[PDB]
Protein backbone atom coordinates (compact mmCIF):
# COMPACT_ATOMS: atom_id res chain seq x y z
CA UNK A 1 0.00 0.00 0.00
CA UNK A 2 2.71 2.49 1.16
CA UNK A 3 5.69 1.38 -0.98
CA UNK A 4 4.87 4.04 -3.96
CA UNK A 5 8.20 6.02 -3.08
CA UNK A 6 9.73 2.39 -3.50
CA UNK A 7 9.21 2.65 -7.14
CA UNK A 8 10.02 6.24 -7.39
CA UNK A 9 13.96 6.30 -5.41
CA UNK A 10 14.19 2.93 -7.59
CA UNK A 11 13.19 4.65 -11.42
CA UNK A 12 14.80 8.24 -10.36
CA UNK A 13 18.10 6.14 -9.83
CA UNK A 14 17.64 3.91 -12.43
CA UNK A 15 17.52 6.95 -15.24
CA UNK A 16 20.10 8.52 -12.95
CA UNK A 17 22.39 5.62 -13.84
CA UNK A 18 24.61 7.79 -16.73
CA UNK A 19 24.24 5.80 -20.05
CA UNK A 20 26.96 7.06 -22.40
CA UNK A 21 26.66 5.71 -25.84
CA UNK A 22 24.14 3.76 -27.63
CA UNK A 23 23.26 0.06 -26.51
CA UNK A 24 24.10 1.53 -22.93
CA UNK A 25 20.85 3.82 -23.06
CA UNK A 26 19.18 1.05 -24.47
CA UNK A 27 20.33 -0.85 -22.05
CA UNK A 28 19.15 1.74 -19.61
CA UNK A 29 15.87 1.90 -21.57
CA UNK A 30 15.00 -1.34 -20.70
CA UNK A 31 15.52 -0.84 -17.33
CA UNK A 32 13.11 1.99 -16.69
CA UNK A 33 10.43 0.64 -18.85
CA UNK A 34 10.34 -2.57 -16.35
CA UNK A 35 9.59 -0.14 -13.86
CA UNK A 36 6.87 2.04 -15.40
CA UNK A 37 5.50 -1.04 -16.51
CA UNK A 38 5.50 -2.85 -12.66
CA UNK A 39 4.64 0.51 -11.11
CA UNK A 40 3.09 11.69 -17.21
CA UNK A 41 2.83 8.18 -18.69
CA UNK A 42 2.73 9.34 -22.28
CA UNK A 43 5.68 11.68 -21.66
CA UNK A 44 7.92 8.87 -20.43
CA UNK A 45 6.54 6.95 -23.84
CA UNK A 46 8.03 9.70 -26.00
CA UNK A 47 10.63 10.04 -23.93
CA UNK A 48 11.64 6.63 -24.61
CA UNK A 49 10.67 6.73 -28.11
CA UNK A 50 13.40 9.11 -28.55
CA UNK A 51 16.15 7.00 -26.37
CA UNK A 52 15.44 3.96 -28.83
CA UNK A 53 15.65 5.88 -32.33
CA UNK A 54 18.52 7.75 -31.08
CA UNK A 55 20.84 4.91 -30.72
CA UNK A 56 22.40 0.33 -31.54
CA UNK A 57 20.30 1.54 -34.49
CA UNK A 58 19.98 -1.83 -36.00
CA UNK A 59 18.98 -3.71 -32.76
CA UNK A 60 16.55 -0.58 -31.59
CA UNK A 61 13.98 -1.62 -34.52
CA UNK A 62 13.41 -5.27 -32.82
CA UNK A 63 13.85 -3.65 -29.25
CA UNK A 64 11.45 -0.43 -29.60
CA UNK A 65 8.92 -2.55 -31.56
CA UNK A 66 8.71 -5.55 -29.41
CA UNK A 67 7.51 -3.08 -26.33
CA UNK A 68 4.93 -1.23 -28.84
CA UNK A 69 1.98 -3.07 -28.94
CA UNK A 70 1.94 -3.56 -25.08
CA UNK A 71 3.03 0.58 -25.37
CA UNK A 72 0.00 1.04 -27.87
CA UNK A 73 -3.01 -0.95 -25.57
CA UNK A 74 -2.18 1.14 -22.54
CA UNK A 75 0.23 3.03 -33.80
CA UNK A 76 0.39 2.78 -37.83
CA UNK A 77 2.35 5.75 -38.36
CA UNK A 78 4.75 5.22 -35.79
CA UNK A 79 5.53 1.23 -37.12
CA UNK A 80 5.59 2.31 -40.86
CA UNK A 81 8.26 5.17 -39.83
CA UNK A 82 10.41 2.63 -38.20
CA UNK A 83 10.16 0.13 -40.46
CA UNK A 84 10.95 2.26 -43.60
CA UNK A 85 11.41 -4.16 -48.15
CA UNK A 86 9.82 -4.77 -51.34
CA UNK A 87 7.96 -7.44 -49.95
CA UNK A 88 7.00 -6.36 -47.47
CA UNK A 89 4.54 -3.78 -48.98
CA UNK A 90 3.56 -6.55 -50.65
CA UNK A 91 2.25 -8.50 -47.74
CA UNK A 92 0.97 -5.13 -46.14
CA UNK A 93 -1.17 -4.85 -49.13
CA UNK A 94 -2.73 -8.31 -48.83
CA UNK A 95 -3.65 -8.22 -44.64
CA UNK A 96 -4.15 -4.81 -43.36
CA UNK A 97 -7.37 -3.48 -44.43
CA UNK A 98 -8.84 -6.91 -45.31
CA UNK A 99 -8.29 -8.75 -41.82
CA UNK A 100 -6.27 -6.20 -38.34
CA UNK A 101 -4.23 -3.86 -35.43
CA UNK A 102 -2.59 -8.81 -34.71
CA UNK A 103 -1.58 -8.57 -38.58
CA UNK A 104 -0.62 -4.86 -39.26
CA UNK A 105 2.26 -5.72 -36.37
CA UNK A 106 3.27 -8.81 -37.31
CA UNK A 107 4.12 -7.68 -41.17
CA UNK A 108 6.36 -4.48 -39.76
CA UNK A 109 8.08 -7.12 -37.20
CA UNK A 110 8.32 -9.81 -40.85
CA UNK A 111 10.12 -6.76 -42.52
CA UNK A 112 12.51 -5.50 -39.31
CA UNK A 113 13.89 -8.80 -38.18
CA UNK A 114 14.83 -9.49 -42.49
CA UNK A 115 15.48 -6.22 -43.98
CA UNK A 116 17.74 -11.62 -45.55
CA UNK A 117 19.86 -15.00 -45.31
CA UNK A 118 16.10 -16.62 -43.74
CA UNK A 119 14.21 -15.22 -46.45
CA UNK A 120 12.91 -19.04 -47.55
CA UNK A 121 12.05 -19.86 -43.94
CA UNK A 122 10.33 -16.72 -43.08
CA UNK A 123 8.22 -16.85 -46.62
CA UNK A 124 7.71 -20.05 -45.45
CA UNK A 125 5.89 -18.98 -42.51
CA UNK A 126 4.11 -15.89 -44.36
CA UNK A 127 2.39 -18.37 -46.24
CA UNK A 128 1.38 -21.15 -43.35
CA UNK A 129 -0.03 -17.45 -41.42
CA UNK A 130 -1.71 -16.03 -44.64
CA UNK A 131 -3.33 -19.43 -46.19
CA UNK A 132 -4.37 -20.82 -42.37
CA UNK A 133 -6.19 -17.27 -41.89
CA UNK A 134 -5.80 -24.83 -47.31
CA UNK A 135 -5.95 -21.64 -49.70
CA UNK A 136 -4.89 -21.51 -53.18
CA UNK A 137 -4.30 -17.23 -53.27
CA UNK A 138 -1.51 -18.21 -50.86
CA UNK A 139 0.41 -21.28 -51.67
CA UNK A 140 0.42 -20.22 -55.24
CA UNK A 141 2.30 -17.02 -54.05
CA UNK A 142 5.20 -19.59 -52.82
CA UNK A 143 4.77 -21.67 -56.07
CA UNK A 144 5.30 -18.67 -58.20
CA UNK A 145 8.05 -17.52 -56.15
CA UNK A 146 9.73 -21.33 -56.22
CA UNK A 147 10.29 -21.13 -59.90
CA UNK A 148 12.53 -18.20 -59.10
CA UNK A 149 15.96 -27.78 -49.26
CA UNK A 150 14.02 -25.03 -48.42
CA UNK A 151 11.59 -25.60 -51.19
CA UNK A 152 10.56 -28.70 -50.40
CA UNK A 153 9.31 -27.77 -46.70
CA UNK A 154 6.51 -25.79 -48.64
CA UNK A 155 6.39 -28.34 -51.37
CA UNK A 156 5.04 -31.04 -48.30
CA UNK A 157 2.88 -28.65 -47.03
CA UNK A 158 0.83 -27.36 -49.96
CA UNK A 159 0.70 -31.16 -50.80
CA UNK A 160 -0.73 -31.83 -47.63
CA UNK A 161 -3.70 -29.37 -48.48
CA UNK A 162 0.10 -37.91 -52.12
CA UNK A 163 -1.28 -37.08 -55.37
CA UNK A 164 -0.37 -33.51 -55.48
CA UNK A 165 3.01 -34.25 -53.62
CA UNK A 166 4.49 -36.08 -56.66
CA UNK A 167 3.68 -32.81 -58.91
CA UNK A 168 5.66 -30.75 -56.45
CA UNK A 169 8.45 -33.09 -55.37
CA UNK A 170 9.41 -33.40 -59.51
CA UNK A 171 9.62 -30.06 -59.73
CA UNK A 172 11.76 -29.61 -56.14
CA UNK A 173 14.12 -32.84 -57.20
CA UNK A 174 14.24 -31.36 -60.71
CA UNK A 175 16.25 -28.13 -59.26
CA UNK A 176 23.40 -31.75 -51.12
CA UNK A 177 23.10 -34.90 -48.69
CA UNK A 178 19.67 -33.38 -47.26
CA UNK A 179 18.17 -32.15 -50.05
CA UNK A 180 18.01 -35.69 -51.50
CA UNK A 181 17.20 -37.10 -48.06
CA UNK A 182 14.14 -35.27 -47.92
CA UNK A 183 12.70 -36.44 -51.86
CA UNK A 184 14.01 -39.74 -51.42
CA UNK A 185 11.70 -39.97 -48.05
CA UNK A 186 8.94 -38.34 -50.02
CA UNK A 187 8.61 -40.69 -52.57
CA UNK A 188 9.53 -43.81 -50.30
CA UNK A 189 6.56 -42.84 -48.32
CA UNK A 190 3.84 -42.12 -50.58
CA UNK A 191 4.15 -45.73 -52.13
CA UNK A 192 5.03 -50.72 -52.12
CA UNK A 193 5.23 -50.93 -56.09
CA UNK A 194 6.29 -46.85 -56.39
CA UNK A 195 8.67 -47.04 -53.22
CA UNK A 196 10.77 -49.69 -55.55
CA UNK A 197 10.31 -47.36 -58.65
CA UNK A 198 11.60 -44.26 -56.79
CA UNK A 199 14.72 -45.89 -55.57
CA UNK A 200 15.56 -46.74 -58.95
CA UNK A 201 15.95 -43.68 -59.78
CA UNK A 202 17.61 -41.89 -56.71
CA UNK A 203 19.57 -44.48 -55.15
CA UNK A 204 21.79 -45.37 -58.15
CA UNK A 205 25.11 -46.74 -55.79
CA UNK A 206 27.72 -44.43 -52.14
CA UNK A 207 28.18 -45.78 -49.35
CA UNK A 208 24.09 -43.44 -47.80
CA UNK A 209 22.83 -44.04 -51.16
CA UNK A 210 23.54 -47.58 -51.29
CA UNK A 211 22.33 -47.78 -47.59
CA UNK A 212 18.95 -46.30 -48.01
CA UNK A 213 18.04 -48.79 -51.11
CA UNK A 214 18.82 -51.71 -48.70
CA UNK A 215 16.32 -50.03 -45.61
CA UNK A 216 13.60 -49.57 -48.82
CA UNK A 217 13.56 -53.08 -49.73
CA UNK A 218 13.44 -53.96 -45.77
CA UNK A 219 10.19 -51.70 -45.53
CA UNK A 220 8.42 -51.94 -49.23
CA UNK A 221 9.03 -55.69 -49.47
CA UNK A 222 8.56 -56.81 -45.58
CA UNK A 223 5.22 -58.38 -45.69
CA UNK A 224 5.71 -59.97 -49.19
CA UNK A 225 9.96 -62.64 -49.62
CA UNK A 226 13.03 -62.15 -51.90
CA UNK A 227 14.48 -59.58 -49.49
CA UNK A 228 17.78 -62.01 -48.88
CA UNK A 229 18.56 -62.62 -52.70
CA UNK A 230 18.07 -58.57 -53.90
CA UNK A 231 20.81 -57.71 -51.18
CA UNK A 232 23.36 -60.02 -51.76
CA UNK A 233 23.19 -58.58 -55.42
CA UNK A 234 23.02 -54.81 -54.24
CA UNK A 235 26.68 -55.88 -51.84
CA UNK A 236 28.16 -57.66 -54.89
CA UNK A 237 27.29 -54.67 -57.41
CA UNK A 238 28.64 -51.86 -54.95
CA UNK A 239 31.66 -53.97 -53.58
CA UNK A 240 33.06 -54.73 -57.13
CA UNK A 241 32.55 -50.95 -58.46
CA UNK A 242 32.74 -48.92 -55.44
CA UNK A 243 36.72 -53.43 -46.44
CA UNK A 244 33.88 -51.08 -45.03
CA UNK A 245 31.35 -53.52 -44.79
CA UNK A 246 30.95 -53.91 -41.49
CA UNK A 247 27.43 -52.82 -41.33
CA UNK A 248 25.95 -55.26 -43.77
CA UNK A 249 26.27 -58.22 -41.80
CA UNK A 250 25.51 -56.60 -38.75
CA UNK A 251 22.06 -55.07 -40.12
CA UNK A 252 21.51 -58.51 -41.59
CA UNK A 253 22.29 -60.62 -38.35
CA UNK A 254 19.97 -58.22 -36.69
CA UNK A 255 16.90 -58.92 -39.19
CA UNK A 256 17.45 -62.43 -39.27
CA UNK A 257 17.10 -62.45 -34.83
CA UNK A 258 14.16 -60.05 -34.82
CA UNK A 259 12.12 -61.93 -37.36
CA UNK A 260 9.33 -63.52 -35.37
CA UNK A 261 9.73 -67.51 -34.75
CA UNK A 262 11.25 -72.86 -36.19
CA UNK A 263 14.09 -75.49 -36.78
CA UNK A 264 14.37 -75.43 -40.56
CA UNK A 265 14.43 -71.68 -41.12
CA UNK A 266 17.02 -71.28 -38.46
CA UNK A 267 19.31 -73.91 -39.39
CA UNK A 268 19.19 -72.68 -42.90
CA UNK A 269 19.85 -68.84 -41.57
CA UNK A 270 23.09 -70.41 -40.17
CA UNK A 271 24.15 -71.95 -43.08
CA UNK A 272 23.14 -68.58 -45.15
CA UNK A 273 24.81 -66.42 -42.91
CA UNK A 274 28.12 -68.87 -41.86
CA UNK A 275 28.55 -68.75 -45.69
CA UNK A 276 28.80 -64.97 -46.30
CA UNK A 277 31.06 -64.95 -43.19
CA UNK A 278 33.67 -68.19 -44.73
CA UNK A 279 33.37 -66.26 -48.19
CA UNK A 280 34.24 -62.97 -46.75
CA UNK A 281 36.43 -64.46 -44.43
CA UNK A 282 38.89 -65.39 -47.18
CA UNK A 283 38.68 -62.53 -49.11
CA UNK A 284 40.97 -60.01 -48.39
CA UNK A 285 39.43 -57.56 -42.78
CA UNK A 286 42.42 -58.66 -40.19
CA UNK A 287 44.69 -59.78 -42.69
CA UNK A 288 44.04 -56.16 -44.50
CA UNK A 289 44.05 -53.77 -41.43
CA UNK A 290 48.16 -55.29 -40.65
CA UNK A 291 49.14 -54.38 -44.13
CA UNK A 292 48.57 -50.99 -43.84
CA UNK A 293 49.80 -50.78 -40.47
CA UNK A 294 53.01 -52.02 -42.18
CA UNK A 295 53.35 -48.97 -44.46
CA UNK A 296 51.95 -46.75 -41.93
CA UNK A 297 54.98 -47.78 -39.91
CA UNK A 298 57.02 -47.76 -42.98
CA UNK A 299 55.86 -44.53 -44.31
CA UNK A 300 57.17 -42.81 -41.54
CA UNK A 301 59.97 -44.60 -40.93
CA UNK B 1 24.58 -3.81 13.14
CA UNK B 2 27.80 -2.59 9.79
CA UNK B 3 28.69 -4.62 7.56
CA UNK B 4 29.46 -7.47 10.26
CA UNK B 5 26.56 -8.70 11.87
CA UNK B 6 24.75 -7.26 8.82
CA UNK B 7 25.55 -10.09 6.63
CA UNK B 8 24.60 -12.49 8.88
CA UNK B 9 21.17 -10.86 8.38
CA UNK B 10 21.86 -10.25 5.02
CA UNK B 11 22.58 -13.80 3.53
CA UNK B 12 18.90 -14.94 4.62
CA UNK B 13 17.31 -11.40 3.93
CA UNK B 14 18.55 -12.02 -0.20
CA UNK B 15 17.67 -15.78 -0.34
CA UNK B 16 13.90 -15.16 1.47
CA UNK B 17 13.20 -12.21 -0.39
CA UNK B 18 14.21 -13.20 -4.17
CA UNK B 19 12.32 -16.17 -3.28
CA UNK B 20 9.06 -14.00 -2.60
CA UNK B 21 8.48 -11.97 -5.66
CA UNK B 22 7.29 -9.62 -10.44
CA UNK B 23 9.98 -6.62 -10.45
CA UNK B 24 13.31 -5.93 -11.43
CA UNK B 25 13.98 -2.62 -9.97
CA UNK B 26 13.00 -2.94 -6.47
CA UNK B 27 15.18 -6.10 -6.34
CA UNK B 28 18.27 -4.50 -8.38
CA UNK B 29 18.18 -1.52 -6.31
CA UNK B 30 18.09 -4.39 -3.23
CA UNK B 31 21.38 -6.02 -4.36
CA UNK B 32 22.61 -2.63 -5.13
CA UNK B 33 21.90 -1.53 -1.12
CA UNK B 34 23.47 -5.07 -0.25
CA UNK B 35 26.51 -4.74 -2.23
CA UNK B 36 28.30 -2.49 0.27
CA UNK B 37 31.27 -12.59 -2.26
CA UNK B 38 27.92 -14.60 -2.77
CA UNK B 39 26.11 -11.64 -3.19
CA UNK B 40 27.42 -11.66 -6.60
CA UNK B 41 26.32 -14.87 -7.13
CA UNK B 42 23.14 -14.48 -6.02
CA UNK B 43 22.58 -11.57 -7.70
CA UNK B 44 24.34 -12.68 -11.02
CA UNK B 45 22.22 -15.85 -10.77
CA UNK B 46 18.85 -13.02 -10.73
CA UNK B 47 20.17 -11.12 -13.44
CA UNK B 48 20.60 -14.11 -16.27
CA UNK B 49 16.99 -15.51 -15.74
CA UNK B 50 15.19 -11.88 -15.44
CA UNK B 51 17.63 -8.81 -16.03
CA UNK B 52 22.54 -10.54 -19.44
CA UNK B 53 25.06 -8.93 -20.67
CA UNK B 54 24.86 -6.62 -17.89
CA UNK B 55 24.72 -9.42 -15.46
CA UNK B 56 28.14 -10.48 -16.87
CA UNK B 57 29.77 -6.78 -16.41
CA UNK B 58 28.80 -7.23 -12.98
CA UNK B 59 31.30 -10.82 -12.34
CA UNK B 60 33.17 -8.36 -14.33
CA UNK B 61 33.24 -5.94 -11.83
CA UNK B 62 39.67 -15.09 -7.08
CA UNK B 63 40.16 -17.96 -9.40
CA UNK B 64 37.16 -19.79 -8.47
CA UNK B 65 34.83 -16.70 -9.27
CA UNK B 66 36.94 -16.09 -12.57
CA UNK B 67 35.87 -19.49 -13.29
CA UNK B 68 32.26 -18.59 -13.35
CA UNK B 69 31.80 -15.57 -15.14
CA UNK B 70 33.86 -17.57 -18.07
CA UNK B 71 30.91 -20.17 -17.29
CA UNK B 72 28.42 -17.76 -18.10
CA UNK B 73 30.32 -15.98 -20.77
CA UNK B 74 29.95 -19.63 -22.41
CA UNK B 75 26.69 -19.66 -22.02
CA UNK B 76 25.95 -16.66 -23.98
CA UNK B 77 27.85 -18.66 -26.49
CA UNK B 78 31.99 -19.65 -27.76
CA UNK B 79 33.71 -16.12 -28.62
CA UNK B 80 33.83 -14.10 -25.21
CA UNK B 81 35.66 -16.91 -23.79
CA UNK B 82 38.90 -17.20 -25.21
CA UNK B 83 38.39 -13.25 -24.61
CA UNK B 84 37.82 -14.18 -21.34
CA UNK B 85 41.03 -15.33 -20.62
CA UNK B 86 43.06 -12.76 -21.60
CA UNK B 87 41.25 -10.82 -18.22
CA UNK B 88 42.16 -14.09 -16.64
CA UNK B 89 45.94 -13.56 -16.70
CA UNK B 90 45.82 -10.55 -15.01
CA UNK B 91 47.83 -21.68 -10.46
CA UNK B 92 45.99 -19.27 -12.95
CA UNK B 93 48.12 -20.18 -15.93
CA UNK B 94 46.65 -23.60 -15.52
CA UNK B 95 43.42 -21.95 -15.87
CA UNK B 96 44.56 -19.96 -19.10
CA UNK B 97 46.39 -22.97 -20.32
CA UNK B 98 42.82 -24.92 -20.24
CA UNK B 99 41.12 -22.18 -22.02
CA UNK B 100 43.80 -21.56 -24.80
CA UNK B 101 43.72 -25.15 -24.86
CA UNK B 102 40.49 -25.14 -26.69
CA UNK B 103 41.10 -21.89 -28.06
CA UNK B 104 43.68 -22.58 -30.88
CA UNK B 105 43.21 -26.43 -30.11
CA UNK B 106 39.87 -26.21 -32.03
CA UNK B 107 42.12 -23.01 -34.15
CA UNK B 108 43.38 -17.54 -34.19
CA UNK B 109 46.81 -16.84 -34.66
CA UNK B 110 47.22 -14.35 -32.38
CA UNK B 111 45.78 -17.07 -30.02
CA UNK B 112 48.44 -19.67 -30.94
CA UNK B 113 51.35 -17.29 -30.57
CA UNK B 114 49.19 -16.20 -26.47
CA UNK B 115 49.78 -20.07 -26.20
CA UNK B 116 53.47 -19.84 -26.93
CA UNK B 117 53.63 -16.74 -24.89
CA UNK B 118 51.38 -18.88 -21.79
CA UNK B 119 53.48 -21.96 -22.07
CA UNK B 120 56.29 -19.40 -21.89
CA UNK B 121 54.87 -17.26 -18.82
CA UNK B 122 55.90 -20.48 -16.88
CA UNK B 123 55.82 -28.09 -17.53
CA UNK B 124 56.02 -31.29 -19.21
CA UNK B 125 53.11 -32.06 -19.98
CA UNK B 126 52.53 -28.44 -21.73
CA UNK B 127 55.59 -29.96 -23.81
CA UNK B 128 53.12 -33.16 -24.93
CA UNK B 129 50.63 -29.80 -25.51
CA UNK B 130 52.93 -27.97 -27.56
CA UNK B 131 54.58 -31.54 -29.24
CA UNK B 132 50.92 -32.36 -30.45
CA UNK B 133 50.45 -28.64 -31.75
CA UNK B 134 53.67 -29.55 -33.58
CA UNK B 135 52.65 -33.17 -34.91
CA UNK B 136 48.91 -31.79 -35.93
CA UNK B 137 50.52 -30.64 -38.67
CA UNK B 138 50.40 -32.47 -41.81
CA UNK B 139 54.35 -27.04 -38.55
CA UNK B 140 57.98 -27.24 -38.61
CA UNK B 141 61.26 -29.48 -36.83
CA UNK B 142 62.84 -26.79 -36.53
CA UNK B 143 60.64 -24.65 -35.19
CA UNK B 144 59.47 -27.17 -32.88
CA UNK B 145 63.18 -27.91 -31.98
CA UNK B 146 63.74 -24.05 -30.94
CA UNK B 147 60.40 -24.27 -28.68
CA UNK B 148 62.19 -27.25 -26.82
CA UNK B 149 64.77 -24.85 -26.88
CA UNK B 150 62.96 -22.16 -25.42
CA UNK B 151 61.65 -24.79 -22.98
CA UNK B 152 65.00 -26.07 -21.89
CA UNK B 153 65.95 -21.86 -21.21
CA UNK B 154 63.14 -22.45 -19.05
CA UNK B 155 64.88 -25.27 -17.39
CA UNK B 156 67.59 -22.96 -16.83
CA UNK B 157 65.86 -19.91 -15.42
CA UNK B 158 63.74 -21.96 -13.13
CA UNK B 159 66.75 -24.03 -11.87
CA UNK B 160 68.73 -21.23 -11.57
CA UNK B 161 66.19 -19.73 -9.08
CA UNK B 162 67.37 -20.13 -5.43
Amino acid sequence: NSIEETISYKRKMEYETILSNNAYDYDTWWLYLDLISESQTFEKAIVDSRPKELSNVQWKRYIYLWMRYICYVENSLLEEELFQDDIIPHKHFTFSKIWMYKFLIRHDDVPKARKLGKAIGLCPKAKTFKGYILKEFDRVRKIYEKFIPSDLQIWSQYGELGDWDRVRGIYTIALSDFLTKEAKIVLLQKYTFETESQEFEKARLRRLELNQYSPQSWIEFAMYPTEQQLLDLAKLQSENVDEFEITDENKLEARKVFEEAVFFKEKDDKQGRLSILEALKDYEYGTELDQETVKKRFPKV
Amino acid sequence: FPPEIQYELWIEYLEVATSHQLSPEHIRFLFEKALKKTIFIAYSVFEERISISKSIEILRRLQLWRMCISKAESTLGPSVTRELYQECIQKAVEFVIKFSDFESSIGAREILAYGAKLLPPSELWDSFEIFELKHGDKTYKDMLKMKKVLESNMLIDSASVS
